[PDB]
């Protein structure tokens, strides 16, 4: 199966560099071109960069050169983005895709995008709480709060629980610090005799808590 | 460098409907059109390649159109599902080019919230910080108003919603409001109210708890 992996995101001062990987299976990298798309909070689709790992020809976006530099490894079978010099406005998910090298001239395929934030807030970890459950239905949650940057990927049992689940997007409070709530909606009879937890994560301080939330 | 314009920038649109998107180039593209499907955070999915062309696996009720430089992706009988951010893109020349994206959100029938209010855990106010959380789910439209009470009193200023996207079934949105007091204000005031108005609703709920209990 075609897959494209990336890494590499993270947190960047203003004037910063991060290097992003775009690696590669089910296909050869040689066999065709590597794009570099970003898509900046709330805004459009916008090219950045390509490259054919067979010669190492390069394109840039105009807004991006200079400051960015695409390349790949072919023995690796994976593409990078070297960016320099990194400002406000770049901060973005940044995908990669491959060009249909075969057969239809479009992208075909996509990395699932990684999150660059170009911010001179510092890293921190966030404290999870319970949102406690106070015959219908009931509902209770864990609430992640002031942590930075972003993402945080929280789970239910494990990732057992999917169903009612509704993990609210990360909303910037005034201190700089992102929160967010994860609720779940549960039946009544299930209370006690089923125990739940959250595990949230938050990859950039190491932060990885499970909280039970019980009555 | 060609300039996609791409129209509606956002549209509501019933399940089963018929919906055309349009891209416009600045400059002849010949059929080098791409037309993408990205779901809120997601990587954009492939729809139709080469202005015309269904790629493999898409659903059939997607299709693509050229009229000289006028691209057309139309969607013949609207899913739930199909809620999302749609991109054209050329590729006749370099820099390859997206329109500005539609937003396609599924208009549906009225849905009341069922608004829930959360207090503070315990875990929280022995860090010094209280978070009253109140629960609106499974609600359409999005309009809303939230409204916090202390004591009786209109709050402003500290609170803050966040809202799910469209869920891609029922097509509903659902929204946290929360309240954010120093712990020592928290313990300064007894009532905590969270009153809703919504369409759905014929008077607005008022859901509270008082701290302690």
């Amino acid at each position: 199966e075609v897959q494209l992996v990336e890494s590499g995101g993270g947190l960047v001062q203003p004037g910063g560099s991060l290097r992003l990987s775009c690696a590669a299976s089910g296909f050869n990298i040689k066999d065709t071109y590597i794009h570099w798309v970003r898509q900046a909070p709330g805004k459009g689709l916008e090219w950045v960069a390509r490259i054919y790992p067979t010669n190492g020809y390069t394109r840039y976006a105009d807004s991006v050169k200079g400051r960015f530099t695409i390349s790949a490894d072919t023995s690796k079978n994976t593409a990078y983005l070297q960016m320099n010099s990194l400002r406000a406005e770049d901060t973005a998910v940044y995908y990669c895709s491959r060009w249909g090298g075969d057969g239809f001239y479009a992208m075909d395929y996509w990395g699932q995008g990684t999150l660059v934030t170009v911010s001179s807030a510092s890293t921190k970890g966030p404290s999870v709480f319970p949102l406690a459950p106070s015959g219908g239905t009931a509902k209770l949650g864990c609430l992640v709060k002031d942590y930075f940057a972003e993402p945080v990927t929280v789970s239910w049992n494990s990732g057992a629980l999917t169903s009612g689940v509704h993990t609210f997007p990360a909303v910037l409070q005034s201190s700089g610090l992102y929160s967010l709530s994860s609720v779940v909606t549960v039946p009544s009879s299930s209370l006690g005799t089923q125990t739940y937890i959250c595990n949230v994560n938050h990859k950039p301080s190491n932060t990885k808590v499970d909280k039970k939330v019980e009555p | 460098d060609i300039q996609m314009t791409q129209s509606p920038s956002s549209l509501s649109a019933s399940v089963g409907d018929r919906v055309t998107i349009t891209c416009r180039a600045s400059q002849d593209v010949n059929t080098a059109v791409a037309w993408y499907q990205q779901k809120p955070g997601k990587a954009p999915k492939l729809l139709i390649y080469s202005a015309s062309f269904l790629y493999s696996g898409v659903p059939s009720r997607f299709s693509g159109s050229r009229s000289g430089t006028d691209f057309t992706l139309t969607i013949s009988s609207l899913q739930p599902e199909d809620f999302a951010t749609y991109y054209c893109q050329q590729h006749y020349t370099t820099p390859p080019t997206f329109g500005q994206g539609t937003k396609v959100e599924i208009k549906r029938t009225v849905a009341a919230p069922s608004v829930d209010i959360f207090p503070p855990s315990d875990e929280q106010l022995k860090s010094g910080t209280a978070s009253v959380v109140c629960l609106l789910n499974n609600f359409y439209p999005r309009e809303a108003k939230v409204q916090w009470k202390v004591d009786n009193a209109l709050q402003s200023g500290n609170s803050q919603e966040s809202v799910t996207e469209q869920d891609s079934k029922d097509s509903t949105y659902s929204l946290s409001s929360t309240l954010t007091l120093s712990k020592a204000d928290y313990e300064k005031h007894k009532v905590y109210a969270c009153e809703v108005t919504h369409q759905g609703l014929s008077s607005p709920v008022t859901k509270s708890f008082n701290r302690g209990e």
